[PDB]
């Protein structure tokens, strides 16, 4: 369907303990395939994903130059703005980047982003229009005024239609076995009974990708309120992801219930008991 | 703004005592990005634990998971400890097979 | 593929 590829920078001050400390990860879809830390005894940027490995000795070489030069520059933020906001000399602080691009079934561009965040809190991101900025603070206005005068929109706008769309698409060819593949959920149910009285019912769905998903609980056919404990959809570590969703339930009355999972891997919604 | 760190302990496949599986630390939620997380057999430091990157989200707050290999066992428990400038305390969650 | 900084896009 649609397919996006995305970039996270983060620069984290530590006074008193060294220099800003800089990270990146790379990602297609709910897939990383690349991250650079600058704490790494020799900091490169590094495959995390089989179809980069392929990539050439120029590729890493560009991609970890960029990686050290984003490091100094991102540290230059922090220093920068820390002046705007006249900020104590105390503790840690923090400068996020995230930028990427979205493209459609057809394999265009619907939309790209390059957004920056101070100390967890939007600080300036580039419009949609790709043309415009958006200063959320004072500070933020000086930073989009330099920004303005140096024709930064337009350079970004150059990358995000025109390089980084074309990156996405060969990705998402080289790792199409894959990126291109989505697996189903395994799904199933638990017992265990709280007491004489009453048990709780889970209803697990494991290894599935993407992470997108929907589970949920009925009695006799109607919704359940209320309500089913969820845990927020976690990673397995093998690349797929995990979720339950749980009901407390009058111990004999089981059979009222059922569980219900939507899922893209799944030809269509299925419904499991106990 | 400082936020506090959520914490998942759960292994990467059903639980079988005896059988190796791996144990997993899921810590999200929280900011600044510094952040110090150890995972417990029985109570003591296990010595080889794999940490991935440190990502973050919509909402600007980071995530990152910590796992390492284990046999689970009928007797042996598991934990994952988690010290965060956003808390005085380290914050300690056990596993739970059942979760 | 990472976007390369320059001079004009690399302001604060």
């Amino acid at each position: 369907g649609s397919h996006s590829m995305r970039y996270f920078y983060t620069a984290v001050s530590r006074p008193g303990r060294g220099e800003p400390r800089f990270i990146a990860v790379g990602y297609v879809d709910d897939t990383q395939f690349v991250r650079f830390d600058s704490d790494a005894a020799s900091p490169r940027m590094e495959p995390r994903a089989p179809w980069v490995e392929q990539e050439g000795p120029e590729y890493w070489e560009r991609e970890t130059r960029n990686m050290k030069e984003a490091t100094q520059n991102f540290r230059v933020g922090l220093n920068t703005l820390h002046g705007y906001y006249n900020q104590s000399e105390a503790g840690s602080h923090t400068l996020q980047r995230m930028y990427g691009c979205d493209v459609g079934p057809d394999g265009r561009l619907l939309r790209g982003y390059r957004q920056d965040a101070y100390d967890g809190a939007d600080y300036i991101a580039l419009n949609e229009d790709l043309r415009s900025w958006t200063a959320a603070d004072a500070a933020a206005q000086i930073t989009r005024r330099k920004r303005e005068e140096a024709g930064e929109a337009e350079q970004c706008r150059n990358y995000l239609e025109g390089t980084c769309v074309e990156w996405l698409l060969r990705y998402l060819e080289n790792g199409n076995e894959t990126l291109q593949r989505a697996d189903a959920p395994k799904t199933h149910v638990t017992h265990h009974p709280i007491s004489d009285h009453e048990v709780t019912l889970r209803c697990w769905a494991l290894g599935f990708y993407p992470e997108e998903i929907s589970l949920s609980w009925q009695r006799d056919g109607e919704d359940v309120t209320q309500d089913t404990e969820f845990v927020e959809t976690r990673p397995a570590g093998d690349r797929t992801f995990q979720k339950w969703a749980a009901v407390v339930v009058p111990s004999g009355e089981e059979q009222r219930y059922t569980c219900h999972v939507q899922h893209e891997g799944l030809a269509e919604p299925v419904t499991l008991r106990w | 703004i400082q936020k506090t760190p959520q914490i998942q302990v759960y292994s990467r496949h059903p639980p079988e005592n005896g059988k190796p599986n791996i144990l997993n630390c899921y810590v999200t939620q929280f900011h600044p990005p510094h952040i110090e997380i150890q995972m417990l057999k029985n109570g003591k430091k296990i010595p080889k634990v794999e940490m991935s990157d440190m990502s973050f989200s919509k909402d600007w707050s980071f995530y990152i998971l910590a796992h390492t290999e284990f046999t689970p066992t009928e007797t042996d428990t598991y934990a994952c400890r988690v010290k965060h400038d956003s808390m005085a305390e380290p914050k300690t969650v056990y596993w739970d097979r059942d979760m | 593929g990472s976007q390369k900084l320059t001079t004009g896009n690399c302001n604060w």
